[PDB]
């Protein structure tokens, strides 16, 4: 066959499964330190009072 | 990648404290005792 002039520039590309990250809330200033830290410094806040 | 904090990664200060308020709960009982033997010659 005889093609036409590029119309359009295509070009291989690898496809993958987008890696889905959350997105930071209203309360992310609490992101670096678990749950489970914050629990227990209101246990220890209770306890040395 | 960046990771949080885990209570794993800090529980050593959490027996700190809590042998800290036991020990202090001991040293103020301790002058309790003494206070009230003596109080009780006097
Ligand atoms: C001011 C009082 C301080 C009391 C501190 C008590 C701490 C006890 C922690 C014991 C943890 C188990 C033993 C680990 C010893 C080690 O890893 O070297
Ligand atoms: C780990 C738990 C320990 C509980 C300790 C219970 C005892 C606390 C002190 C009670 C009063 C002791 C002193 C009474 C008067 C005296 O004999 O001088
Ligand atoms: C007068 O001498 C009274 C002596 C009383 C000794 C008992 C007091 C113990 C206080 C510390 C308890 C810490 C408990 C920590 C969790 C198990």
């Amino acid at each position: 066959i005889d093609f036409s002039k590029p119309f359009m520039s295509l070009g291989i590309s690898i496809m993958i499964k987008k890696p889905q990250k959350s997105k930071p809330g209203v309360f992310s200033f609490l992101d670096p330190l678990a749950y489970e830290i914050w629990m227990c410094i209101v246990f220890a806040y209770i306890g040395v009072s | 990648k960046t990771s949080a904090l885990s209570l794993s990664n800090v529980a050593g200060v959490f027996y700190i404290l809590v042998g800290g308020l036991g020990l202090a709960m001991l040293v103020a009982l301790i002058e309790f005792c003494y206070k009230s033997r003596a109080e009780a010659k006097r």
